[PDB]
């Protein structure tokens, strides 16, 4: 997955 | 010699306050009586996967929202979705609002970054966007809405607003209409994303710097059409070349002409030889035409 | 690419109203501003390249000299020179002094820039002290006076003031006792850099940036000693590796220790093959431990 | 008697590319085609280097009017240098009206090409040569043959394989392709480099006893058979290649009526010794030329 | 030769 | 001392030489009034420069990517165009050093002088006879192409040459300043082969003059040859025709050595000399015309 | 086989 | 050893 701060 | 120059950051260092909505404490941009950060805020661990935006919206009370400029505490009127951002209306009025506007940052313009946690500024690093419409900046879990900027005269154009980490390592975000740069979006699933193209406009700028710094050794009496690079540059991983006034100065104060860097861009693709130019043994294509001039003429 | 690290400047907003133009006769450069001193380059009083200072001195009265911080022009109420630096002493405290302290890099220690032309700040860069007492920046004409500074939270460390180009690229200055780094001096003669090594636990903490980012293709199972290491450093352009708790937090982290990169390094000097580690093919020393440890772990 | 030789592609749309190529005080041969000229490398030596160069750093040293590149007596502006390998590419500001159709391509063991041997730009002579398994080939060569071309013909297209370079040990010769690469492990150093062994190219002597057989000289056909799976495993043993399959020892096969294996057998008695007798007046295993060789002098092609 | 900025 | 080859002076040639570049050629090129010459294969590159298609390479072109260097300066092209072989390019600044000039044509046995030029810039003259076969015996290099060839006559300069092609036998040919070939040439790299060569005949008798005019005149006879029968055994000898020519009258005037006298030494030296030299030669000796012999040995 | 210069 | 030509 890619990963929202 | 060159360096990757950062703008100064006072006149932005004062628009960053922290916002938090339940659970999630990120950052924001005050200007104006209007703060924007991600809209994503409004989400907990549990949706943080798969959220549902639309119907998370319907939940929000007011008085949940608590956004902190230093000590301060900013009280929110009312509050709209738009892309994939939140703007929320605070009564009072960022008394350190700087002349403004909001833009888009295009494959290789570069931009300032003002990385903050929790509200504080941390630090600031200068970057490129890349085809791919990502940048490779350093950021860690409570970066997000971290924004980006460039300084044009007297003016802050904002650009870019910090959410996502690929699982590539580099970065992507919003614009400030709420809209991301490329094809990515606000969740946690995957997203490849497109292969990159070297910033050719980007690498002649370099050349350039060297030339200026008294390294020319790749300068040759070949010579390379724009026409005729563009047609290769597809089928080897660089961007197409367009015309560009910089890169026509600094043709101008050099001698050099933008079509003997073209040869020596076919060429030096070829490899070095761990022959250096600036230290380096790849193409650097990091520096905009305007970062080099600014930093070498003025 | 990416690897998480970049060169990252210390926010610049303390700093920037500290920022002051000093002008003297037909000359300007900048100052800093600091409670009620301003400190800038004694070759302010020049109209070089072998000046005379203390002759110089003599024919400096007290309005001669012009401080601008933007449009308010500041009172000078005594002069000093102290080393190859002027102490201006004004009439009016900077109502934006920062906590501050003076003090100094070592080389392989990192600050930021904050470069400036007239007064006005331009941008800021992350530079690295080199074993040549020398940075690697980006200075034109009229930049004298800009500083370098590490922070702290809250607190500002002041540690160099840009003064000097020594060839193409290569700069140097003086701390704030107007002390300079190395050996050179403020005067426009041939001064020939001491030689200049790379820094060995910077090159580490890399290598240490590199594994945590699942590139670690030059670990192998040999190891060589500090004690080893540092009698081969001196012969082959490497600075002595020294104790470091930050290195230390990372060989932990990662489970490679320092003397594995050690062995490391001594077969990376002899060629990269065509292997590339973060995306170079020659070590990267322009990072400290405690700059790679903050941008990936969090400080 | 016999029909079969050595023959050589006729060289005449070769000769108008060779030119000579002069750094400081050296002279090597050069291949014009369009406008580029390839040669060798070493063109950039200074011969206390020749042992180990450090071609890298001699790159550096050089600037561009110091190429001195000679058609007769018509002298080229080179534009561009670029090393490549173990070659020099030098754009020049000259298309060559002469140049022909082409094409650059590699040489397998086994398979034969023309050498057209020039010194100072001039053309000597041409010959034949068959690349070895050592991929090495037995040439003739003097000082300043560096830069020598090897290829092959095609009616009317030239495919050139092969820049000569290296003299690994009397006689024994090696080069690089036109991506300028070595071929097998050699390069450009003048130091040891002992030569890969070599091994009997088994389809060229096949090919050899066909055209002996086609001449009426047969006496080592005999009843016995072995197959090439059989005779692949007795090869690496022996001193032979691998058999691989091939059209035109087929077509001999059909022409003489005596079958591949038939000759993988004789192949193996003949290496216990040719016991007096000779083939086409040899006592040993003749593999200088290639099926298609003995194909196109007996039967043409 | 060395430049004082 | 004495006779030699005399090149005309090139004062007033060189401040017209100009470079002109166009995608990758650099040539040369004659400016004259607010026209500059060339030759038209400058807007060709070597992939197309074996066989070049013309009329379609000049639909490609656009007016900006013409360079056209006067020295430093940097003329700015209005607009342009083909004239058999030559590019006319019309530039907005009208040359301050134009001579008075005309353009014309050299015929066979006629002499001028080339200037050769690289990249704008002179390096050297000499003297060339147009030969037979349209072509002369130059000295030139690549990058040599729009050097001019022209002649002296009186306060002007006759343009005559433009050059453009070396051909297969060493010789060079070129244009007139209408754009057209001499002889049959062409702008394509293919085989041309030049056709015989005669020797010229009235140069020979002005060279014969010459050596009279030095005290060596050994050859001279009593046998006579008209002109009508020299030219009948000329053709069949590889002797150019002889015509009436006054230059040739006023040397039969100044040493007393009519024409007549001279044809027939020339039908006997033809059989050799017997190592006797004539003006320490062996051969006839043809590139000198009458009036280059008389501009020097009378004035 | 003639060259342009 | 071996000789470059």
């Amino acid at each position: 997955x890619a990963v929202l701060x | 010699g060159i360096v990757k120059m950062v703008s100064p950051t006072s006149k932005i260092e004062p628009c960053i306050v922290s916002v938090t909505y339940g659970s999630m404490t990120l950052n924001g941009l005050w200007l104006d009586d209007k703060v924007y950060c991600p809209r994503h805020v409004i989400c907990s661990s549990s949706n943080m996967n798969e959220p549902d935006y639309s119907a998370l919206l319907c939940r929000v009370t007011l008085g949940d929202f608590t956004i902190m400029s230093g000590r301060m505490s900013l009280t929110v009127v009312s509050y709209q979705m738009q892309g994939c951002q939140l703007v929320l209306t605070v009564s009072l009025q960022n008394p350190y609002t700087p002349k403004y506007t909001f833009g888009n940052v295009k494959p290789g313009e570069t931009f300032t970054v003002l990385a903050a946690y929790n509200g504080r500024p941390q630090g600031a690093f200068h970057v490129t966007m890349r085809s791919s419409y990502t940048i490779k900046g350093s950021f860690l879990c409570g970066s997000c809405g971290s924004v980006g900027y460039v300084l044009t005269g007297d003016s802050v154009k904002f650009v870019y607003m910090h959410q996502l980490e690929l699982s590539t390592g580099c970065h992507t975000g919003t614009d400030f209409t709420g809209n991301f740069y490329g094809p990515y979006r606000d969740a946690q699933v995957v997203q490849l994303p497109v292969k990159d193209y070297v910033q050719t406009v980007n690498v002649i700028a370099w050349l350039y710097a060297a030339i200026l710094n008294n390294c020319a050794w790749f300068v040759q009496n070949d010579v390379c059409s724009t026409e005729d690079f563009n047609v290769w540059a597809m089928a080897n991983g660089f961007s197409q070349v367009k015309a560009d006034l910089v890169l026509d100065a600094l043709a101008s104060m050099t001698g050099v002409s933008i079509e003997t860097l073209l040869a020596a861009i076919k060429r030096l693709y070829m490899g070095f030889q761990g022959r250096q130019i600036l230290g380096s043994c790849t193409f650097e294509d990091e520096l905009a035409p305007s970062d080099v001039y600014q930093q070498l003429a003025g």
